[PDB]
């Protein structure tokens, strides 16, 4: 059934699984019309499909052309997500196909279950975890490839850079969720923490800076402090 | 007017005949039911006074043969049997009638209730849902499971209702996932009506039989089948106008007949709320919406 704190280690076992987050698929700016009504303008979006064990990210870019002349877009966005995840699974060799897909939002269960009827042995699961994958578009290189896309495109990343050379999947996921939680809570402050020191750069083939093991401890501390401060403000406690 | 004689009544039992019921005492000189209207299926049903668990009964049509009830002290139930000797049977009924040891099927002349609940129900369809081909009548009870319930365990004692599953390859055309899930018209009209049932009369017959098994025996799988067949129509944007008008009449008489005290276990809140207030057909079931709102406003 549902993925929670109790069955957390299951993410890092040897059964292939993917998280799917649909929160950046359908994106809009709300604006005033000349007549003083309100309208939306869609911008490019993305499906965030992640193997938490390997860090492999299947970033399917959703170009605004897919919405042209369609109705009920927030509903269609769930079905289009399920269509693209199903297409991704069919594109993978059998030995690479996931045994489970975990959706970050319960509204994705029926769309994904219906698109995956051909795969009765792939379990579609919700999660009780509040994962910060919405903040994916705060990672500058992911934001850049989505906004520049002129057509539907799939781009492959490793969201852990080279971290698995030094740390376990469990620790790499913990670092990723802490970075994304900070970027979600206070993007400006998070981004300042990550770049403040100009001597630490991002490799061309990486998403995050080339921190030493000691520098990651300092960074991780700075992200936890950002999150607690923001929380004391949010709630006056 | 046909007769179902009883050999005897050796155990205290509540006897149902269609929507009517009578208490019979242990060894009461009861010898059966007369004046049964020809032209409809009927159901004769039992609930023992000493074990109110296992409601059970027999679907039959008096045009198909001469049927009687006899208690079996080994299997501990009232059994239906066919009498093949016409003259023996006529002679048995005439004697019991002469001695007035039979209850009369108590139909009010104004009262179309049974016709309205059984309009599309045909014995030949019942015998394919309830498979026991050596008998012309069909045994159902409280505990019998459906083919669908068994898939999710004795096949010979199953209710073979048509399997309906909204998240199945049968229900969803490759490439029309969202369209077919949100608008079930292709599943209703091509797969079920044209494909399996052949016409709306067979579909309504199964719907009506599922409801009556739910109501008379508290058969849980029957109740699931009745709601699934309602939901498949209400969840279709494209339904023939005659089918919607007929569905409103069918459901109206079902809700009208349901014991007020059993609404809590026989009616699925989600299905009814969805069918009357959210579905494509939210505005197409005027009679049903009015009786549900006046009789079961709690449910909604």
């Amino acid at each position: 059934g549902a993925m929670n704190s109790s069955n957390y280690a299951e993410l890092f076992n040897n059964d292939i699984k993917l998280f799917v987050d649909d929160t950046n698929v359908y994106r809009v700016t709300v604006h005033k019309t000349f007549e003083g009504n309100v309208a939306t303008k869609a911008i490019n979006g993305c499906i965030f499909t992640l193997n938490p064990k390997t860090g492999h990210l299947f970033l399917k870019i959703i170009h605004t052309s897919v919405w042209a002349g369609q109705k009920r877009l927030s509903q269609l966005a769930k079905w289009k997500t399920a269509e693209e995840v199903s297409a991704l699974v069919r594109s993978l060799p059998k030995e690479e196909q996931p045994k489970q897909i975990i959706v970050t939002r319960k509204a994705m269960l029926d769309p994904l279950e219906v698109h995956m009827l051909d795969f009765p042995n792939i379990a579609i699961r919700p999660t009780e975890l509040r994962l910060p994958f919405s903040a994916a578009m705060s990672i500058d290189k992911l934001s850049d490839v989505v906004m520049k896309a002129t057509e539907p495109q799939m781009v492959l990343f490793n969201i852990y850079d080279d971290w698995l050379d030094r740390i376990s999947s469990y620790t790499a996921f913990s670092r990723l969720t802490l970075l994304l939680r900070a970027l979600k809570t206070n993007e400006e402050s998070a981004k300042m923490i990550l770049l403040s020191d100009p001597t630490i750069t991002i490799k061309s083939y990486h998403l995050w800076p080339s921190f030493t093991d000691e520098q990651w401890i300092t960074i991780e501390s700075q992200m936890r402090d950002l999150i607690l401060t923001e929380y004391g403000r949010k709630y006056n406690v | 007017m046909n007769t179902v004689p009883f050999t005897s009544a050796p155990i205290e039992v509540t006897i149902g005949i269609d929507q009517y019921s009578f208490n019979v005492k242990e060894n009461q000189p009861f010898h059966g039911i007369k004046d049964i209207p020809i032209g409809h299926v009927h159901v004769i049903h039992f609930q023992h006074a000493d074990n109110s668990s296992m409601r059970y009964g027999y679907w039959f049509d008096c045009r198909m043969g001469n049927f009687y009830i006899q208690y079996d002290p080994k299997d501990g139930l009232y059994k239906m049997m066919e009498e093949r000797d016409g003259a023996k049977f006529e002679n048995i009924v005439h004697n019991f009638k002469e001695r007035q040891m039979m209850v009369s099927y108590p139909k009010i002349d104004e009262d179309d209730t049974w016709y309205n609940l059984t309009e599309f129900v045909q014995m030949d369809k019942i015998r394919k849902i309830v498979r026991k081909d050596e008998n012309q009548f069909s045994y159902v009870d409280s505990s019998m499971t459906t083919v669908q319930e068994n898939e999710l365990s004795d096949p010979a004692h199953s209710l073979n209702y048509t399997v309906i599953n909204f998240k199945s390859r049968e229900a969803i055309r490759p490439g029309h996932e969202m369209e077919d899930f949100l608008d079930k018209s292709y599943y209703l009209n091509t797969v079920m009506l044209q494909g399996i049932f052949k016409n709306s009369s067979n579909y309504f017959g199964e719907l009506q039989f599922a409801f009556l098994n739910a109501m008379f025996f508290g058969n849980y799988g029957s109740s699931l089948q009745w709601h699934a067949m309602i939901e498949l129509i209400c969840s279709s944007a494209t339904v023939p106008k005659h089918m919607l008008d007929k569905l409103d009449e069918i459901l109206y008489y079902q809700i009208k007949t349901l014991p007020e005290q059993y609404s809590d276990i026989l009616l699925n809140e989600r299905v009814w709320n969805i069918c009357l207030y959210s579905s494509f057909q939210k505005n197409s079931l005027h009679n049903t919406e009015k009786i549900m709102e006046n009789k079961y406003p709690e449910l909604l």
